[PDB]
């Protein structure tokens, strides 16, 4: 098994380094590859390096800005990317055969967990809820849809939920989209008949860990 | 170099069938140096198939290599709910090891017509000084779908960003969200809106309109 | 000579002065097993064999027996009954050089462990993989060489060190190599007891 570090978020023009720790194998006679991905998108290779020798192989658009390194102390595997840009937001991988004494496999069957790297220089922030409340026009054969809009929150992990997780039959949350602003912005919503307006009470709880902002915000129909 | 595709790019496959998926390099290929792997959304990749030939540990037998030279295939006898993923092919015999595209497997239903909703923007919102306006698609099976937004009749462009959900387990019905993120100056000097849909399953495009007169 | 290619030399039919070496004051290490160095002097052995190379500061350690590593498994091993001595002094202003010294050489990987005493020249290329590296390095095929780098602002511990180890061999033989005997001036016309040679 492969343990990565945690995600992070840098700035344009600098350097990250991502660690990869190895355990419960020869850690000697093996191998390890890195591959990248970004959000929906396929995967990137970007080189290898043998444990033993520390010789590394890197493609050629990545020649002269990433590094890789090992510690045979902590059995632990180094990249360094320097000059990062808004492109290299992505999450990372690093794949090593499983050796157990002088053979080894012939394949990357042990793969780690990832780790999700942004570059950006939006500073973090608290979202903003805005209610999308029901109307005549919404409203189409008993059939209604309600919900609530999430804005300007800069870290990705944001948590909405309903009726404090008890209403969730038919309930839709939208992948989050990047604005030109910088800020990221989705959509929640549920469906519910027509005759449920105005007799329960539906409101929307939202998180946010990064700023510690949780709202509880209520939404009626309109008038 | 060497550069991997896949053929088939997305194959809508029912369970029970037979699946098959190619991939073909430029160049001769090793065939000691090539593997699949299986990725679902959110998860690591998993090998499946290694040296062109041999499956890897715990893999069942339904999922056979083949092939050899600048041609590969993979083949599933029999699809189960949890086949459906991306599959990758890769090679490591030079130096670069260029992935492929990926090919994405998903189950096949009927034809379901969307639903069409509007969400007018709120009262509040117009303190922030920007309208929001969404118009939402709701269950289509097919992944084709296309909504253009149209104010005053005419077509505005450029702040109609869309967002599709992953498809579902109980009914495998994509919703769409479009997003008209509008300034209120545009807001104020233009009366009616609308977002048009044309579907696969419908017939003729629809189009739901809005008026800022009834807010 | 490097540690993969470690030098070897016989010595015999001549008089050894252990002492000297003993108060030359400028080794850094000197472990003698199973005998006391300060009466090597007062033993007479068949012949004796000098092996020595250049190895890592912190490596040091491995020269002795019953000891675990990639020294002692695949370049010069050392058997767990070995009586002699091991000898050891930095080398830096001789061995380490700016730029660094690419001259010596270590080995990696091998397919068995070392048995007491032997060489390994073979450079052939090691298949850590189950499949045929056909000449060709790559994946699970790596070359079983590389080399050192001595830059002199380099650590201590990674400093490069000489280590010269003499093993004494015994055998029925005439047992020819030994130290000398010194003498005094004799002395006439007394009661003395003498001692001429036996």
């Amino acid at each position: 098994q492969l343990v990565q570090s945690g995600p992070e978020v840098k700035k344009p023009g600098t350097s990250v380094k991502v660690s990869c720790k190895a355990s419960g194998f020869t850690f000697y006679y093996s191998a390890v590859q890195w591959v990248r991905q970004a959000r929906g998108q396929r995967l990137e290779w970007l080189g290898w390096m043998a444990v033993g020798s520390g010789k590394a192989n890197y493609a050629q658009k990545f020649q002269e800005r990433l590094t890789l390194t090992r510690d045979m102390s902590t059995s632990t595997a180094y990249m360094e990317l320097s000059s990062l840009r808004s492109e290299d937001t992505a999450v990372y991988y690093c794949a090593a055969p499983n050796c157990t004494g002088g053979s080894c496999y012939d394949g990357f069957n042990l793969w780690g967990q990832g780790t999700v790297v942004t570059v950006s220089s939006a500073s973090t922030k608290g979202p903003s809820v805005f209610p999308l409340a029901p109307s005549s026009k919404s409203t189409s054969g008993g059939t209604a849809a309600l919900g609530c809009l999430v804005k300007d929150y800069f870290p990705e992990p944001v948590t909405v939920s309903w009726n404090s997780g008890a209403l969730t039959s038919g309930v839709h949350t939208f992948p989050a989209v990047l604005q030109s602003s910088g800020l990221y912005s989705l959509s929640s919503v549920v469906t519910v008949p027509s005759s449920s307006l105005g007799t329960q009470t539906y409101i929307c709880n939202v998180n946010h860990k990064p700023s510690n902002t949780k709202v509880d915000k209520k939404v009626e129909p309109k008038s | 170099e060497i550069v991997l595709t896949q053929s088939p790019g997305t194959l809508s496959l029912s369970p029970g069938d037979r699946a098959i998926l190619s991939c073909r390099a430029s160049q001769t290929v090793n065939s000691n140096y090539l593997a699949w792997y299986q990725q679902k959304p959110g998860q690591a990749p998993r090998l499946l198939i290694y040296g062109t030939s041999s499956r890897a540990t715990g893999i069942p037998d339904r999922f056979s290599g083949s092939g050899s030279g600048t041609d590969f295939t993979l083949t599933i006898s029999r699809l189960e709910p949890e086949d459906f993923a991306v599959y990758y092919c890769q090679q490591y015999g030079s130096s670069p090891w260029l992935f492929g595209q990926g090919t994405k497997v998903e189950i096949k239903r009927t034809v379901a017509a969307p639903s069409v909703f509007i969400f007018p923007p709120s009262d509040e919102q117009l303190k922030s000084g920007t309208a929001s306006v969404v118009c939402l698609l709701n269950n289509f099976y097919p992944r084709e779908a296309k909504v253009q937004w149209k104010v005053d009749n005419a077509l505005q462009s450029g702040n109609s960003q869309e967002s599709v959900t992953e498809q579902d387990s109980k009914d495998s019905t994509y919703s769409l969200s479009s997003t008209l993120t509008l300034s209120k100056a545009d807001y104020e000097k233009h009366k009616v809106y609308a977002c048009e849909v044309t579907h696969q399953g419908l017939s003729s495009p629809v189009t739901k309109s809005f008026n800022r007169g009834e807010c | 000579a490097s540690v993969y290619a470690w030098n070897r030399k016989r010595i015999s039919n001549c008089v050894a002065d252990y002492s000297v070496l003993y108060n030359s004051a400028s080794f850094s290490t000197f472990k003698c097993y199973g005998v006391s160095p300060t009466k090597l002097n007062d033993l007479c052995f068949t012949n004796v064999y000098a092996d020595s190379f250049v190895i890592r500061g912190d490596e040091v350690r491995q020269i002795a027996p019953g000891q675990t590593g990639k020294i002692a498994d695949y370049n010069y091993k050392l058997p767990d009954d070995f009586t002699g001595c091991v000898i050891a002094w930095n080398s830096n202003n001789l061995d380490s050089k700016v730029g660094g010294n690419y001259n010596y050489l270590y080995r990696l990987f091998r397919k068995s462990n070392l048995k007491p005493f032997e060489r390994d020249i073979s450079t052939e290329i090691y298949q850590a993989g189950s499949t045929p590296c056909n000449g060709v390095e790559g994946f699970n095929c790596y070359f079983p060489l590389q080399s050192y780098g001595f830059q002199p602002t380099n650590g201590v511990g990674y400093q490069p060190y000489r280590v010269v180890v003499l093993s004494f061999e015994l055998l029925h033989a005439p047992a020819t190599v030994c130290g000398p005997k010194k003498s005094t001036n004799l002395v006439k016309n007394k009661c003395v007891n003498f001692n001429f040679n036996g």
